[PDB]
Parts: C-alpha cells; sequence; structure tokens
C-alpha cells in the first residue's frame, strides 16, 4: 500500500525460516507429498513470490519503494542448507553474522568479508 | 558438521600428515650428517677450550 | 576416501588462513624490495 501510494516502506520478515516450517506443516497436513528435508516442492516459490514484491517504483507509478530485510537462521553456520540457499539466491545482498566474530568482540558480527550488496556504489551518500 | 565440511577437513589433515612424514625423513638425514660432522668438531672445540679450564 | 593437492587451503580452517598469511607477508616484502629496485633503476636510467 505504501509503495503504491508514493510513500516509502521498510518490511522486516523475522524469520522466514519459520514461515517455511509453518508452510511445511500445512502442506504435510493437507497430504501433499513432501520434498527435500520434508519441505514441499513449492518452498522456493513461497519466498520468491514474497520477496519479489519489494520493488522501487519509477516516478510514473508514484515513485514509492518497499525495502525488505528478511531474516534467516542457519544451523551452526551451515549456510549451505536448503532454505538459506534458496533465500540467498532470491535476495540482492546479504549480511553474514558469525558467532566466532560475536564472541571475539566484534559486534555487530557482520562478516564484512562475505557480506555483499549488488547496488553497492549506487544508494550511498557521496561523503560515505 | 556436514559431509562436505568433514571431507575437506579430512583431506587437509591427510596432506598435513604426508608433509610432516616427509619432513621427519629429511630432518633425520640431516641429523645423521650433522652428527657425523660433529664428532671431529667436538674434539676440536674441546681442545680449544682446554687452556682456560687447565689454567 | 583420498586426499588431493591444494586441500589445506580448500578446507579454510586454521591452517588455510595461516598459510595464506605466511604467503602474503613474504610476497609483500619481496614486492617492496622489487619496487625499491625499480625506482632505483628508473632514476639511474633517466640520463
Amino acid at each position: 500500500y505504501f509503495r503504491d501510494n508514493g510513500k516509502h516502506a521498510l518490511i522486516i520478515y523475522d524469520d522466514l525460516s519459520k514461515q517455511a516450517v509453518a508452510y511445511r506443516q500445512m502442506s504435510l497436513l493437507l497430504r501433499r507429498p513432501p520434498g527435500r528435508e520434508a519441505y514441499p516442492g513449492d518452498v522456493f516459490y513461497l519466498h520468491s513470490r514474497l520477496l519479489e514484491r519489494a520493488a522501487k517504483m519509477n516516478d510514473a507509478f508514484g515513485g514509492g519503494s518497499l525495502t525488505a530485510l528478511p531474516v534467516i537462521e542457519t544451523q551452526a553456520g551451515d549456510v549451505s542448507a536448503y532454505i538459506p540457499t534458496n533465500v540467498i539466491s532470491i535476495t540482492d545482498g546479504q549480511i553474514f553474522l558469525e558467532t566466532e566474530l560475536f564472541y571475539k568482540g566484534i559486534r555487530p558480527a557482520i562478516n564484512v568479508g562475505l557480506s555483499v550488496s549488488r547496488v553497492g556504489s549506487a544508494a550511498q551518500t557521496r561523503a560515505m | 558438521a556436514t559431509l562436505k565440511d568433514i571431507t575437506r577437513r579430512l583431506k587437509s589433515i591427510k596432506n598435513i600428515q604426508k608433509i610432516t612424514k616427509s619432513m621427519k625423513m629429511v630432518a633425520a638425514a640431516k641429523y645423521a650428517r650433522a652428527e657425523r660432522e660433529l664428532k671431529p668438531a667436538r674434539v676440536y672445540g674441546v681442545g680449544s677450550l682446554a687452556l682456560y679450564e687447565k689454567a | 576416501v583420498r586426499s588431493s593437492a591444494g586441500a589445506v587451503r580448500d578446507a579454510g580452517g586454521a591452517f588455510g588462513k595461516r598459510e595464506q598469511a605466511e604467503e602474503e607477508r613474504y610476497f609483500r616484502a619481496r614486492a617492496k624490495e622489487q619496487l625499491a629496485a625499480l625506482k632505483k633503476h628508473h632514476e639511474n636510467e633517466i640520463s
């Protein structure tokens, strides 16, 4: 609504790894056949159709925007898991938080080595 | 960890073990040579110290 | 299960980072030396 009415919005799904679990429970109780790790087949779609709504409308469509900051939770840093990889291949950037950095004193634990942002140059003030 | 983590760690440790075995062999050869060359130098240096402990 | 060349830096454990640093420090030093020599040659070859 906000992005369609020329305003700017920010949405923070927290977590998406629990929406995936709720969807899996629904799908298993409707008797739909399971998939990998028991998640339904349509588990990528579930998220891709949801994170694709965070657009940046041009000035003809109001100019409004909707940023999204999905939050995923990995297991012992296994970024290679199923839902983490799906959402990593869906989103633009990433912000890797690591426990080894959290306890080494670096807080926020952002792992600047791996954290990425496709926009990069653009969307940054000239001084910064 | 997962299977790939364990596989990579196992391969790395196997390489490390190979390298340390090779280095042990090299060090043993160099040690044998060093002992062989140390005997005469042992007598030579002990002689050179002779004076001070005698006077 | 076997082992292959260049596996210590594929795991990326402690030995991988240790080796990467042991390489980078040495080659930074040699690059500094070579740059000094390059500057000296530049100056000595102007004439």
